[PDB]
RNA sequence: UCUGAGAGUUUGAUCCUGGCUCAGGAUUAACGCUGGCGGCAUGCCUAAUACAUGCAAGUCGAUCGAAAGUAGUAAUACUUUAGAGGCGAACGGGUGAGUAACACGUAUCCAAUCUACCUUAUAAUGGGGGAUAACUAGUUGAAAGACUAGCUAAUACCGCAUAAGAACUUUGGUUCGAAUCAAAGUUGAAAGGACCUGCAAGGGUUCGUUAUUUGAUGAGGGUGCGCCAUAUCAGCUAGUUGGUGGGGUAACGGCCUACCAAGGCAAUGACGUGUAGCUAUGCUGAGAAGUAGAAUAGCCACAAUGGGACUGAGACACGGCCCAUACUCCUACGGGAGGCAGCAGUAGGGAAUUUUUCACAAUGAGCGAAAGCUUGAUGGAGCAAUGCCGCGUGAACGAUGAAGGUCUUUAAGAUUGUAAAGUUCUUUUAUUUGGGAAGAAUGACUUUAGCAGGUAAUGGCUAGAGUUUGACUGUACCAUUUUGAAUAAGUGACGACUAACUAUGUGCCAGCAGUCGCGGUAAUACAUAGGUCGCAAGCGUUAUCCGGAUUUAUUGGGCGUAAAGCAAGCGCAGGCGGAUUGAAAAGUCUGGUGUUAAAGGCAGCUGCUUAACAGUUGUAUGCAUUGGAAAC
RNA sequence: GGUCUUGUAGCUCAGUCGGUAGAGCAACGGUCUGAAGAACCGUGUGUCGGCAGUUCGAUUCUGCCCGAGACCACCA
């Protein structure tokens, strides 16, 4: 599916981290082994390099719910300039609209932010937008569409959102603007950029 | 013109009679934005006088465009 | 079948008749000039050649060529 | 339709060919049988492949069962 | 614009069913010929009756012959039907989508079981109040025997449940009318006047999506497939996408031209005879017998269950029982579809004359409605005409 | 500132040489499950096989005569032009059968050519004649058609003088076959209409109309070069190469003719058998390069097959003409008609292709003093998941685990899985309520004020206003506006290559397979069930082009034993080759003008919600070219 | 669009006009080379499309029809 549905399932086998703490949800001791029947012995017996490159690519793919073709387009866009591939790839990674919407604390999950963007309740440059895959730069308006402030989700998000220093906004004013660029260690360091970047010799 | 469906762009040229439209052209003489409200007509103003003195057939919008640019104003004096 | 070119055919029938009638005048006149050499007959040849040269019948370059070679061969006298 | 007599192998459920019927073929070589490099396309013609088979349900052309 | 027309009077379908040499084709030609002399022209010559091989040298039609004409009361369309075996597959289609039953009898030959089969055909489709003519009386003179023959015809129709006394029987002969004798043309006019009454109007409905049973298809140079049938419920105008259901998987197609036997129409009332031109269809999938309709139509069915009132011995049928392996034929007015019969429990054998609702196992998925008129036939005759009551598959 | 990944495969196991298959990327792809949409492109490659019906090139009354009609009381404003005259139909449209070369792309030459329109300027637009259609009447013919006698004038035709400048000879001047002012002799022009000042006259303005002056457009020839493979095709070619006299093309020429001389090309691949429209470019890669010549564009080509010419300056002319062919038809059986490789549609072939759809509303063409139509060029709507790009099928919470499938088959256990129930939440598409922009503010035409020359106007520059110009048209987009988690996911694989394993059936049957091959009943590969993963409104297999294949090795291999040194030598051309002095000019570098089209790439912007894409700006690959730089 | 013929073992075929399941591949138990294959011996494997009537039961006589396999859609 375009939306994987369960996120917990993928984090079981791949050991993927979406939010502050997902390896142990205290959900009756969820296994780090593969779901189903064979979470018994296939832990580290048959590892080869191409394999780790592959599930690292998969984990990188499932942090944002991004499909392969649009990531290939994004890598094309990255190759459309020079410099270190890691910094440009990461930068275009956060620059996706729903990611900033999530990082502001206006939505507790990237999926809710993407749904809000698609449904048209998100505004850019004083005009509503409906694409959750926008590339952004300094000076980009974001409102809350006050009709969509009574939502039980956005209220709790505004009360207890995640603070981000690369884009600054006042939580109780619900008006934001993209400010600056992030730093590498700020992003989750568990992702190895080398494997994901150089598995993509396709385009 | 070789623009796009529902949003085309036209480049103006005073081509001869027998020559096919949107094919091989004698010269490139600017272009225009006939879809939005800015009146943007980027022109060179370096060979049009020479071609008019040398022979050039104006089309329908040429009248308005070179009246806006004032070229028809100087054309009557160039004739004398 | 087009209803716009049959009138052209009927026109060019008479046009071809007239063109033949004028071309044969040049033919007979150059026959006379080649048979008898003088200035008057060749002047008549030149007159007819220029008259049909102005008309869209024979290319004026051909008339000039023929008059040039006729005066060249006349230059013997 | 071109004049060239060629051998084909018969995958699918047994045989669905009836002594000068009409068929459509696909390419593909086999090691076991020399002199044949062709297969039949089960499903798109008089041959239709489905009974107790749902894996690889692209070849052996069949319909998706409905609950 | 091949033919522009908008009918100012209702359309009616008339047909004829007769045995060989009764004058059936003779009457078919003669009615239109005499109507080409007082009323509107028909241009019905002898060359516009039969076209198939071997049917021109015999005088009988293989498929229906189509003529159409106006009248002072009702606009008629005359369809000519075959009358002999080895072609019953086509006479069933010809006579099953009519709206009348004209019987041709002659004083030169006594009534034969083919007349009984004609009454049978009138019985299946359910056409009461027929019009019978003692046509072709221009043979060796008969003085009083003709009245006895007429009486025998009148009490002959009670074998199938049809009235005999109120039948407008008139003396006449069509061959002499075609020869050029106005005296028998007057007799044919009297036959037409009798025809004007007792004939049921074709079934008309204006709000159903669509339904039409295929009879044949015709190829037109540059246009394509012209379908033969009858728009009998609902309506169909140009520019409506149409589905195809029955005997084949559903297929979405587009209508382009609406013919009315070489005419052009905006909209045609239900029950009339016309034609429809299809877009990008194939004659291997578009075959005689299937159904075309509008999205949201009757669901296709392969198995179902229908009641039956088997015809009695007096009603033309047989009188011998049928086992459980019974696989007779079925006719939905168009095509011979074979099917198995399964018999209710607690009964081994049932004969025509006794009836229990039977489950039919059709060969192919046929789009059938609940209550559909379907004839159960085998052995070159009819044993019953039932109606669908339940669907299982 | 570019700048590449390997893996398996033989032998007991190895180190080799080496042969292949796989992991990608594109398309004009078919097949199964599928089916949500948007915007943008693509969609006869196969039979250059024939194809019904309607359109696809038509136009001018201010060109002429004349005829039909409207109406004005009979004179007649006015419409149609049924016809002769004006231009175009030669360009646009489509398709590659044929073509191995000046067919194509360029550097370049005409010292031998061309060109109506459109701009610089002179001279005239004067005076006569004749017929001539349509018409009317008549013959003939089945119809198509051919005619026989009167009719009128035409910007149609032919004379007359008009004639400086023009075309061709006589002298004085001139450039590597050439450039000019003279003096003469032969010669060659035609057409008026309209609008007005003005007693008409006399005069102007306009559309034209003729011969000279720069111009452009397009065509055409010798060019240098580059241009598919094949010597298991060795000689080829006689108007065919040379000499001259006549023509013939817009022009030099065996282009042709008449009379005389035997030449020319070819080993440094002619002649020939075959394939193929060439080029920009589509795609593989680091590149040298390979590959396909999609569509789109520049150029060549033929309109079922051949020919043969004519009007116009320009065709050997896609819906022009004369004829022979094959075929389909009419025929009263004498004779006639025909060409969808123009758009849609139909038959056949093939797996394989759009709707007999609509409008001149934007550009381009055809005409005019114009509305006006022709505009299947074009502009759009529909169909096609064919190929890209981009958004749905929900969101936050919720379980020591809801059943039921599976597995241990101890079940007092692991799974499915926070998947669900439940809470509201917002509807992108559904749903329905309103507005309908938008390309078209471009576009003619009608009036208000001066500037071109005479003012007396018409007329050309303008500025402003103006009614009117919409197929797409209820569009995409907005309105917290109506309801509603709703109106909507599969797919291939899971031994290894190659992230993805467990039970049951089946027993060298059924089958899989790209390779080791898997099955002699305990199958992680046959087939299911569960689980898993790769991808996704697209998914895997086949048809293909390259890559990895350094597997044609110049860039980047070898020839002792793996495939490979001719058994050697004498040895033409051909490639090389000791050192210097000086001039050098073919390479080598600096310089710009012509280009190298544009589009396509590469980068930067602009816009449709960003992206897809479109446009914009520059970006380069190759030959002239005039200076110079001096080692090789 | 109607024409002729066929439907018999798992396969190919036989063929009383109303009292026949006949042949060859295939399957089964084995002899046996070490085993496979071959051969040999054993002995069995058919509502003779799917229905309703004629009749004495009709596989075999008819009638519809299910399929299929060849032929023909000529006259604008």
């Amino acid at each position: 599916m375009k939306y994987t549905g369960s996120i917990f399932k993928r984090s079981r086998r791949l050991g993927f981290s979406l939010l502050e703490n997902n390896k142990e949800f205290s959900k009756g001791k969820k296994r780090k082994t593969i779901p189903g029947q064979h979470g018994n012995r296939f832990r580290s017996s048959t590892m080869s390099g191409y394999a780790q490159q592959l599930q690292e690519k998969q984990r990188m793919q499932y942090m944002y719910g991004i499909t392969d073709k649009q990531f290939r387009r994004l890598f094309r866009l990255v190759l459309k300039q020079r410099g270190n591939l890691a910094v440009n790839l990461f930068r275009v990674l956060e620059s996706r609209l729903d990611n900033i919407v999530y990082r502001m604390g206006f939505a507790p999950t990237r999926r809710s932010a993407r749904q809000l963007v698609n449904h048209g309740h998100v505004l850019l440059n004083d005009r509503t937008v409906d694409t959750p895959s926008i590339i952004l730069n300094p000076g980009d308006k974001v409102r809350l569409k006050a009709k969509t402030i009574k939502i039980p989700i956005v209220k709790a998000a505004s009360e207890s959102g995640v603070v981000s220093p690369f884009v600054e906004t006042n939580n109780k004013t619900f008006e934001g603007t993209y400010v600056r660029f992030p730093e590498r260690s700020e992003l989750p360091a568990g992702i190895n950029e080398s494997y994901v970047v150089e598995w993509y010799k396709r385009l | 013109r070789m623009g796009r469906v529902h949003y085309p762009t036209y480049r103006i040229v005073a081509v001869d009679s027998r020559v096919k439209r949107d094919g091989k052209y004698i010269a490139l003489i600017g272009h225009l934005n006939p879809a939005l409200k800015e009146n943007k007509c980027k022109i060179d103003e370096a060979v049009a006088l020479e071609w008019l003195n040398k022979g050039a057939k104006p089309t329908d919008t040429v009248r308005s465009l070179f009246s806006q640019t004032g070229l028809w104003k100087k054309f009557v004096e160039s004739k004398k | 079948n087009i209803k716009s070119n049959e009138k052209r055919l009927r026109q060019n029938i008479k046009r071809n008749l007239n063109n033949k009638g004028q071309k044969t005048k040049l033919k007979t006149n150059v026959k006379n000039f080649h048979k008898e050499i003088n200035l008057d007959n060749l002047g008549n040849v030149y007159s007819q050649a220029d008259r049909l040269a102005r008309k869209g019948i024979i290319s004026t370059n051909r008339a000039r060529r023929l008059k040039s070679r006729n005066v060249a061969v006349l230059n013997k006298t | 339709t071109n004049g060239f007599e060629v051998l084909t192998y018969i995958p699918g459920e047994g045989h669905n060919l009836q002594e000068h019927s009409v068929t459509l073929l696909r390419g593909g070589r086999v090691k076991d049988l020399p002199g044949v490099r062709y297969h039949i396309v089960r499903g798109t013609l008089d041959t239709v492949g489905v009974e107790k088979r749902r894996q690889q349900r692209s070849a052996y052309g069949a319909k998706k069962p409905k609950a | 614009a091949r033919e522009k027309f908008d009918r100012s009077k209702p359309h009616v379908n008339v047909g004829t069913i007769g045995h060989i040499d009764h004058g059936k084709t003779t009457l078919t030609a003669a009615i239109c010929t005499v109507l080409a002399k007082e009323g509107k022209s028909a241009a019905t010559r002898y060359d516009q009756i039969d076209k198939a091989p071997e049917e021109k040298a015999r005088g009988i039609t293989i498929n229906s012959a189509h003529v159409e004409y106006s009248s002072d009361k009702r606009h008629y369309a005359h369809v000519d039907c075959p009358g002999h075996a080895d072609y019953i597959k086509n006479m069933i289609t010809g006579a099953a989508q009519m709206d009348g039953a004209i019987l041709v009898v002659s004083a030169t030959d006594s009534v034969m079981p083919q007349t009984r089969e004609h009454i049978l055909l009138a019985r299946q489709v359910g056409v009461p109040r027929m019009v019978v003519f003692l046509n072709k009386c221009d043979i060796a003179t008969d003085e009083e025997v003709q009245e006895l023959v007429a009486e025998e015809v009148r009490d002959l129709l009670t074998s199938y449940g049809f009235d005999g006394k109120n039948t407008p029987i008139i003396y006449g002969s069509a061959l002499k009318a075609l020869e050029g004798d106005p005296k028998w043309e007057a007799k044919i006019h009297d036959l037409m006047n009798a025809v004007d009454e007792w004939i049921p109007t074709p079934e008309r409905e204006v709000d159903k999506p669509f339904l039409l049973a295929i009879e044949d298809t015709m190829t037109i140079t540059g246009r394509g497939t012209v379908v033969t049938g009858r728009v009998e419920r609902g309506e169909l105008k140009v520019g409506q996408e149409i589905e195809i259901v029955g005997l084949r998987p559903i297929r979405k197609a587009v209508v382009t031209g609406i013919e009315m036997f070489k005419k052009e129409l905006d909209s045609a009332m239900a029950g009339d005879n016309a034609g429809v031109l299809l877009r990008g269809v194939d004659r291997k999938e578009v075959e005689r017998g299937q159904v075309l309709a509008k999205p949201g139509s009757i669901k296709p069915h392969k198995k179902f269950k229908a009641e039956i009132y088997a015809l009695k011995k007096e009603e033309g049928g047989r009188h011998t029982g049928f086992l459980n392996g019974y696989r007779p034929q079925f006719y939905f007015r168009t095509t011979d579809v074979t099917g198995s019969i399964s018999l209710p429990e607690n009964t081994e054998m049932v004969l025509p004359g006794d009836n229990t609702s039977i489950t039919v196992e059709l060969i192919a998925p046929i789009a059938c409605e609940k209550g559909s008129k379907f004839s159960i036939r085998e052995g070159g005759r009819t044993v019953g005409a039932g109606s669908v009551t339940e669907v299982l598959e």
